[PDB]
């Protein structure tokens, strides 16, 4: 307990494993400790550390925070193994600036510290308004062919569609920075939806089985085509994919044959717990010398979360499908839920990812909430309503209570 | 300064001779 | 000696340890001084730690 091995980071990146005294206070150390990584650096050939006008020595964690120069290395919770780092830190020291007449005061003080509007943010401000507005002109173009058969919904929208993407098309070609693609993708984002209705509205006829067939398919080609050809924007596009694909085999079955909603429900709920458990699977297989474990590892986790985002809306939409307060067995799709609730809170914990793990805790919540929700609005009585609020607000509160206590 | 920081710069110094 | 003299009259325990081995000086990061040359042809000054 004497002492304490650890490494040292040192000027431009040399890492040294180093035996240090467990309780003399770290100031006594960081003299000698420097004349000893600078000796060791004059032998290997490099170019020693030094000292900058005004400032000083101190050693820190990883991090960057200093320790505290008075206190022993025991006292601070360091240990066998762990790596600490020598720097200079600078004088901060300098004189104070005043201006006392009030209107030039407020005037200098709010421009030094907050950004103006500059040509940059104006073109990404307006490309996101047109991508708004379109989806706004399919949705009332929508709301009319399900009502009425004509050939303009298809018509109408496939100009636009033509249009809009022929923008993206000339705009990718030219883009030179990240600033440039953003504007890019965001107008190409926006081209998927007016060719979808576009396709699915073609079919003449009442609106059903058949034209929903059609938008899932193009859907799904047009998602997983673009993210094949553009190389970005991984996780919105891929799941669409997911729900793309799932919905067009369901929308299939329907179309040909099916005894009941609840058999494609219950069919699409195994179809996704199985995808659960083959996620991470399925990502690493989707997925000068060190640039080829970095875009991996990234890749990776960019396919995985929205993997499981996807499926999570699944879930959710084919639960509250399922369980109903009238129907049959009641209890039974009740208890069903609990169960997969279950699954996917202890579940959730073993990703080794904020997002990945927080969106997965998330999915469960929603799912019990809606649950509740469904059992007030329909079967509704003073009591009913009563006792979902209770349960509705007791849920969260003892979920986050678990933790905070 | 305190006691340990006067005798960490005496000791520093007190390695320089004319 | 005069190190284990001086620790206890501050009432300090003496240096003590147990196995096989010795008594030596070291610089901060552990590593023993050569045992056979002078302080003077080793790089110590006035005003160091060991």
């Amino acid at each position: 307990p004497q002492a304490v091995v650890v490494g040292v980071m040192a000027g431009e990146g040399v890492q040294i494993g180093v035996l240090l005294d467990a309780n003399a206070p770290v100031s006594v150390m960081t003299d000698p400790l420097l004349k000893v990584v600078n000796s060791r650096l004059r032998e290997l050939g490099e170019a020693p550390l030094e000292a900058t006008g005004r400032g000083r020595w101190a050693l820190c964690l990883v991090d960057g925070a200093p320790l505290r120069a008075t206190q022993s290395l025991t006292e601070q919770d360091v240990y066998d193994g762990d790596r600490l780092w020598i720097r200079f830190i600078a004088d901060t020291e300098r004189r104070s600036q005043v201006i006392e007449h009030i209107s030039t005061a407020v005037a200098s003080d709010l421009s030094k510290r907050f950004a103006r509007i500059d040509p940059i943010v104006a073109v990404q401000v307006g490309a996101s308004m047109v991508a708004t507005g379109v989806v706004l002109a399919t949705g009332v173009l929508g709301w009319w062919r399900w009502h009425h058969n004509t050939w303009l919904t298809t018509i109408y929208t496939a100009v636009i569609g033509v249009l809009v993407l022929a923008v993206a098309m000339l705009l990718l070609m030219r883009a030179k920075t990240d600033a440039d693609r953003r504007v890019a993708d965001i107008m190409l984002m926006s081209a998927i939806m007016p060719v979808t209705v576009a396709a699915a509205a073609a079919p003449p006829g009442p609106v059903g089985s058949p034209q929903a067939v059609l938008g899932f398919g193009v859907l799904t080609v047009a998602a997983a085509l673009a993210l094949r050809f553009t190389g970005r924007r991984l996780g919105i596009y891929t799941t669409i994919v997911i729900i793309g694909a799932l919905t067009m085999l369901a929308a299939l079955a329907r179309m040909v044959a099916a005894t009941s909603a609840v058999t494609l429900l219950s069919s699409l709920l195994l179809i996704c717990v199985v995808a659960y458990h083959a996620a991470p699977a399925l990502s690493r297989r989707l997925a000068s010398s060190v640039r080829d474990v970095l875009l991996q590892a990234e890749r990776a986790r960019s396919f995985l979360s929205g993997l499981l985002t996807g499926l999570g809306v699944m879930v959710v939409v084919c639960m509250t499908s399922l369980c109903d307060p009238h129907t049959g067995q009641r209890w039974l799709p009740l208890i069903l839920a609990g169960f997969t609730s279950g699954f996917l809170l202890l579940r959730g914990r073993s990703y080794v990812d904020r997002w990945q793990s927080i969106t997965l805790a998330g999915t469960a919540v929603i799912i019990a909430a809606a649950v509740c929700v469904r059992y007030a609005l329909e079967l509704s009585s003073p009591l009913a309503v009563s006792i979902v609020a209770a349960i509705l607000v007791l849920l969260p509160a003892a979920g986050m209570a678990a933790a905070a206590h | 300064v305190s006691i340990a920081e006067a005798e960490e710069f005496a000791q520093k110094l007190a390695q320089w001779r004319l």
